[PDB]
């Protein structure tokens, strides 16, 4: 019973930048991976592209499009995770969505890997 | 235990905060033996700036864990008979103490050894303990922590690297430490292997149980 809570998101100029960060909460027995995804206006859901990955070891895979604009960032003692966005382009503009493969321990102590989104922040850039 | 539906492995996992202390150790390690002198001669026997991190940071995505008995559901042989074992299910969801021995790293594999106790031991499976150099070592001595891997390695290699290790350790062969760092001496032990032999043990946190995927 993990809850995702995003946060960051706004408004900005072709050219500013913000971080979107993204902590877990709940009953989390350790984070085995956290990536960004995002989806443009007009998109369905199902195109919910990568914008940036992070793995327990701290390995970093990012989308050419992104890649050297933004930074992930990474805490797995918080399950928390950031995506400071650097020089922003109009074509960023999404809802950009949290994901976090996570292991979380049942009653009787097993452990399972599960797959947590999160709400949405909204990114704007004009 | 579930007496029905088996795990694909029971084992030893570290809660978050060991699994940074230990994560956290092994990365400054990695550190400290790419920018080590010793280390740098002999580098044509380990293969830029060969940073160890990008390099071991291939390990499966997961939580750190000293893995007892693979079981893949019960279709591994010798499965169905541990998760029986009174100790087995008398010990699930509960609460061990690991000890850190040493930290190593060699072409294939970075981990760090496991010194099981008395009673850690009697959860250790015999089949996991029997490859080529377990001959002549201690039961038990598998026991590690993998804290990385190379390209294509699979996490199974590190405990046989850590045999490897420990087996010329024993031979007397290590040599004489290389250099001191700050949690420990490093020992080169030739054909890529590395040893930061810890001045003190660190001692990590761990729950046994199962683990679905």
């Amino acid at each position: 019973e993990v809850q995702l809570e995003e946060s960051g998101g706004g408004w900005v100029h072709p050219g500013g930048s913000l971080r979107l960060s993204c902590a877990a909460s709940g009953n989390v027995f350790g984070v085995n991976t956290m990536a960004w995804y995002r989806q443009a206006p007009g998109k369905q859901r199902e195109q919910r592209e990568l914008v940036a990955s992070i793995t327990d070891y701290g390995t970093t895979e990012y989308a050419d499009s992104v890649k050297g604009r933004f930074t992930i960032s990474g805490d797995n003692a918080k399950a928390t995770v950031y995506l400071q966005m650097n020089s922003l382009k109009p074509e960023d503009t999404a809802v950009y969505y949290c994901n976090m493969d996570l292991t979380v321990m049942t009653a009787t102590s097993s452990l399972y890997a599960y797959d947590y989104w999160g709400q949405g922040t909204q990114v704007t850039v004009s | 235990l579930e007496k029905d539906f088996l795990p694909l492995y029971f084992g030893w996992f570290l809660t978050k905060k060991s699994s940074e202390t230990l994560r956290k150790a092994g990365q400054v390690f990695l550190e400290e033996l790419g920018n080590h002198k010793a280390f740098k001669k002999e580098l044509r026997h380990f293969i830029e700036k060969l940073e160890l991190v990008s390099y071991f940071g291939k390990r499966p995505p997961g939580v750190l864990h000293c893995t007892t008995k693979f079981c893949d559901y019960g279709k591994a042989a010798g499965a169905e008979e541990y998760a029986q074992q009174e100790v087995v299910k008398r010990s699930y969801g509960k609460a061990f103490k690991l000890s850190i021995s040493a930290l190593f790293v060699t072409p294939k594999t970075a981990g760090a050894q496991v010194v099981l106790t008395d009673q850690e031991l009697q959860l250790w499976p015999s089949d996991l303990d029997k490859p080529s150099a377990s001959e002549g070592l201690p039961p038990g001595s598998r026991a590690h922590v993998t804290l990385g891997c190379a390209a294509d390695v699979q996490p199974v290699q590190t405990g046989l690297d850590l045999l490897d290790i420990l087996q010329q350790v024993k031979g007397g062969s290590q040599g004489e430490a290389v250099g001191e760092l700050p949690r420990g001496k490093l020992y080169s032990l030739g054909k890529g292997r590395w040893m930061l032999s810890l001045t003190k043990k660190m001692e990590v946190k761990a729950i046994f149980t199962g683990y679905y995927g």
